[PDB]
RNA sequence: CCCGCAGAAGAAGCACCGGCUAACUCCGUGCCAGCAGCCGCGGUAAUACGGAGGGUGCAAGCGUUAAUCGGAAUUACUGGGCGUAAAGCGCACGCAGGCGGUUUGUUAAGUCAGAUGUGAAAUCCCCGGGCUCAACCUGGGAACUGCAUCUGAUACUGGCAA
RNA sequence: UAGCUAGUAGGUGGGGUAACGGCUCACCUAGGCGACGAUCCCUAGCUGGUCUGAGAGGAUGACCAGCCACACUGGAACUGA
């Protein structure tokens, strides 16, 4: 199925417009433990 | 406070508006469904969520989420719309009833198949 | 005894007729405070035997105009 | 016959130079089941070492309550710091139906069938100080006939 | 309506002999009681304060064999009755017809007496009644029709009740198989271990 | 014309009539002046089959009230010696 | 601006009970003596005296039981912004019978339990708990 | 409705199982597919996805959606607040309004007590009765918090006089 | 939504209705309503009730019954108690 992208009416490049689109934003994950790992309640209980 | 001040302007009841403007308290609405697509969610989730815009039969033009795995909608495919936001996509306040008027049930559910519109398997 | 209401005249000058405010002392439904509310009535009399701003005595009768279904009984405590 | 009981355990922090050091705070309420309550807060580095530290505090902090043999005397209010607790004698109102952390102290109190409601805040540490404020602020016709009327048969009726 | 699944499994969720299977044999230990209601039975539950109220409501339902929408109509009737609600509740359950047939001695279990009521075999006050939820008033007699009298099942179940408590609130002849429901039962008699304290509180939230 | 007629309340296949005084130009269950008894045709061999306030029915006949043929037959059932 | 003199009587009692004062003096009035005669006869106040010739100044000697205030609390109910009139069956009861509620009835000022026995209500005044 | 006939014979689903909230493990998949009421799950050892075994809940129903009230003391009369959290007009004078010190008299308007007329029936509640029981139908009572009238009571409030 | 009102507000007299009446007409007085919300705009059949809530309230008024209203749209009368 289709994808409703950000950049309305992409002209030239058909692949370097989507690279800035939030489909290809940088997925950064969370640490544990690690500079930024506070729980407050974890996955269970 | 001050019971004399409640005689001039009475203690006015707070009005709460409806989350789903689906035309005045009806459970489902049938929709004409132009423009089926996918959209990326808001910040923490990062999936590719399937969602269709829908021309409702009264005049409203709403977008509506399509639950379940795999669908057969295409660019008209007149379907049925129930309420309920998805909290994850911006502007989506509805779901589609899987198993109603064009939107077939999910392939090979075994658990929780009233939702997602799948008949009980004969075998 | 006939049923009858005290009152006080608002305005005289309408020619053998007179308008009377009747103050009724009614409790508010929810809040329980007593509110001084007013019932204005067009009241029939003869020509000018009562004036503006004075206590009055009124009884209910047959209609006499598009309003003015009440009638003077007597005039107590005339306008000073 | 001592009937010790737990209500809530919480994890608190201290946040020191290296990381942060956690510790656990219990909240227990004991009571004989007849007119006596008592609560102790208790806290330690580890969870079971906090609760038995909280039980021993609850035994030495007991309050006497005079009750009508299964219930309260009169509708008493219990304000303490967040908690506008109302609790009503409910003359065989059939069952301790009170809110969370307020149901806990009252079932070990000895009362069986009162009504109640917590207003305002609902912090378990405060609402259990709130109802034990109310059960101390309640007085019996054995006591109010020592001040006013001076006759238990004339004070009540 | 009825449960009719495995019924000695319903005991192990309580750990309590709910007298469901028990019947002809004596003391069972034939299910690993107190131990394993399923796959994860050997684990101990924390059983929060909602769980101690629900598992006491389900126990009183699974004893008398009453579903929820009917058990909620007993409670809604027990609240409007004069007096104690948890004692009005057990009086309505103990006064059911299939309960009275069980208490007289007719039927080894309660589900047997439910079938023995349902199949037109129980004659209460000179009339035949299908409904196991028939509410037996005090000073009523209740017996067996001779079409189903001494039919090899009521005979065995009657002698089996000689080893039981022999309840106070009813007399039964058991040779003529006609027992008189004397009075409504009192809470001091009936079993003293079901905690109706909790059932009144669960419907209030 | 006022009339003393029945009303047909009750359930399905279990009729229960309210002998009642009403204007003629109203419905059977419609606006009535005063209820003046009841009639249970399927009652039992029991205590009560029919009450009928005859002091009001004599009062309304004295005003000139007609009586429908069932209600007139029920006065022939609640007789001076029956 | 001296709107309710009767609530001024009651707030001098709580502030007397709180401050452990021996006695509390106030301007006297006809209605003050009626309410204080109730509290004397009911057991909340010892020995009111109304010593005053042209400026009548009544004093209420307060009552203390252990080292403790006898009056638990006393709330002016029918304050002059909101008059509260009660019917016979509608008459309240404070602390489920063991407090009292001073009501002003057609046969004078009396307690709630005396106005049930008389069988007539009126303007309740205070809730002496 | 009753009797007789045969044959355990024709008759059990739906939701849920991380926390709230009763009920858990294995496998598959790897911020993908998906879930979701809120907080949030999924990045290779997912009790949260999907399937499986097990369990819990309700049961000829079970869930979703919608609407309403409830919880919500979250418009607070009952029953909230306003130094700093949302909130004291920048400060005054002041009409209408609201409130009003103290004693005697009279008035009885508000108030209170009683009576009478009415407040349709059904409904709701109580005690009973009838369908095998229940739902249902029904008898009697209470209620319908009210309004009008008359008879009093006079503490308090209002009027009027000192 | 701040002022609306000219048969409008009242009077006298004729007429009209089963009946009082600006209901109507001629003449005279210039009033009448309005911050206790007239006027205008939006919405809506009304009540007993129903649902909820411990209550006070809040929401609603399907079935059942009482009242009103309308009968393709707009208007008019005739007959008739």
């Amino acid at each position: 199925s289709r994808y409703q992208h950000t950049k309305g009416q992409i002209k030239d490049n058909a692949i370097e417009a989507l690279l800035h689109d939030p489909l290809f934003r940088q997925r950064v994950e969370k640490n544990k433990k690690g500079k930024g790992s506070y729980m407050r309640k974890g996955k269970h209980g | 406070a001050t019971v004399n001040q409640l005689v001039r302007k009475p203690r006015a009841r707070k009005v709460a508006k409806s989350n789903v403007p689906a035309l005045e308290a009806c459970p489902q609405k049938r929709g004409v469904c132009t423009r089926v697509y996918t959209t990326t969610p808001k910040k923490p989730n990062s999936a590719l969520r399937k969602v269709c815009r829908v021309r409702l039969t009264n005049g409203f033009e709403v977008t509506s989420y399509i639950g379940g795995e795999g669908h057969n909608l295409q660019e008209h495919s007149v379907i049925l719309i129930r309420g309920g936001r998805v909290k994850d996509l911006p502007g989506v306040r509805y779901h589609t009833v899987r198993g109603a008027l064009d939107c077939s049930g999910v392939k090979d559910r075994k658990q929780a198949r009233s939702k997602y519109g799948v008949k009980r398997p004969k075998a | 005894k006939i049923r009858t209401l005290q009152g006080r005249v608002v305005s005289d000058k309408m020619e053998k007729s007179i308008v009377v405010a009747i103050e009724r002392f009614v409790k508010h439904p929810i809040y329980g405070k007593f509110i001084k509310r007013t019932t204005k009535l067009h009241v029939h009399d003869e020509n000018n035997e009562c004036g503006i701003g004075d206590v009055v005595e009124i009884r209910e009768c047959r209609p006499l105009s598009k309003t003015k279904s009440w009638t003077l009984v007597r005039v107590v405590e005339k306008a000073v | 016959e001592l009937q010790e009981k737990l209500i809530a355990v919480n994890r608190v922090s201290k946040t020191v130079k290296g990381g942060r050091i956690f510790s656990f705070t219990a909240l227990t309420v004991v009571g004989d089941g007849n007119g006596r309550v008592g609560f102790g807060y208790g806290k330690a580095r580890e969870v079971p070492a906090a609760i038995q530290k909280a039980m021993e505090k609850a035994r030495r902090n007991m309050i006497n309550v005079a009750l009508n043999n299964g219930t309260l005397q009169h509708p008493v209010k219990g304000v303490h710091t967040g908690s506008r607790v109302f609790m009503q004698p409910a003359s065989e109102g059939t069952g301790i139906i009170a809110g969370g952390a307020m149901r806990a102290v009252l079932e070990v109190a000895g009362v069986h069938n009162v009504l109640a409601k917590a207003y305002g805040s609902t912090n378990p540490i405060n609402v259990v100080r709130a109802t034990i404020d109310g059960l101390e602020n309640m007085n019996s016709p054995e006591m109010v006939a020592a001040k006013r009327g001076k006759s238990v048969e004339e004070i009540l009726g | 309506a009825r449960y009719l699944g495995p019924k000695l499994k319903l005991s192990r969720r309580e750990g309590t002999d709910l007298f469901l299977k028990s019947g002809v044999r004596a003391i069972d230990t034939k299910c690993k009681i107190e131990q394993a209601p399923g796959q994860h039975g050997a684990r101990k539950p924390r059983l929060s304060d909602y769980g101690v109220q629900l598992r006491e409501k389900q126990k009183v339902r699974r004893i008398y064999g009453v579903l929820e929408r009917q058990f909620r109509n007993y409670y809604k009737e027990a609240a409007r009755l004069k007096g104690n609600t948890g004692e009005n509740l057990l009086a309505l359950l103990e006064g059911r017809l299939d309960n009275v047939v069980y208490r007289m001695g007719f039927g080894a279990t309660r589900a047997e007496a439910r079938q023995l009521v349902s199949h037109k075999a129980i004659m209460v006050n000179g009339r035949v009644v299908n409904i196991a939820s028939y509410q037996v008033s005090p000073n009523d007699v209740v017996s067996i029709r001779e079409k189903a009298k001494k039919q090899s099942r009521v005979k065995a179940a009657l002698e089996l009740a000689e080893q039981r408590e022999k309840p106070t609130w009813l007399e039964v002849d058991a040779g003529k198989m006609e027992g008189t429901f004397k009075r409504k039962p009192e809470r001091s008699d009936l079993s003293a271990d079901i905690n109706e304290h909790l059932i009144v509180e669960l419907y209030s939230k | 014309m006022v009339t003393i007629r029945l009303a047909r309340h009750g359930a399905k296949k279990r009729p229960f009539y309210q002998v009642v005084v009403a204007d003629s130009r109203n419905a059977r269950n419609g606006r009535f002046i005063e209820r003046v008894g009841f009639f249970n045709p399927i009652a039992s061999e029991k205590e009560e089959g029919t009450r009928l306030d005859l002091d009001r029915i004599a009062h309304w006949v004295g005003q000139g009230a007609t009586i429908s043929d069932r209600v007139a037959a029920l006065i022939k059932e609640v007789n001076k010696a029956a | 601006s001296m709107q309710d003199p009767i609530a001024d009587m009651l707030t001098r009692i709580r502030n007397g009970q709180a401050a452990n004062k021996a006695a509390v003096t106030m301007p006297s009035s006809k209605l003050k003596v009626a309410i204080a005669n109730v509290l004397k006869e009911e057991g909340f106040i010892e020995d009111f005296k109304v010593e005053g010739d042209t400026k009548p100044e009544l004093e209420l000697t307060l009552k203390y039981f252990q080292g403790k205030a006898v009056v638990e609390s006393i709330q002016r109910v029918s304050r002059p912004g909101l008059r509260i009139y009660k019917r016979k069956d509608e008459l309240p009861k404070v602390m489920a019978g063991l407090g009292i509620a001073v009501v002003s009835t057609s046969k004078g000022v009396m307690t709630d339990r005396a106005a049930r026995q008389a069988g007539l209500g009126g303007e309740i005044i205070c809730y002496v708990a």
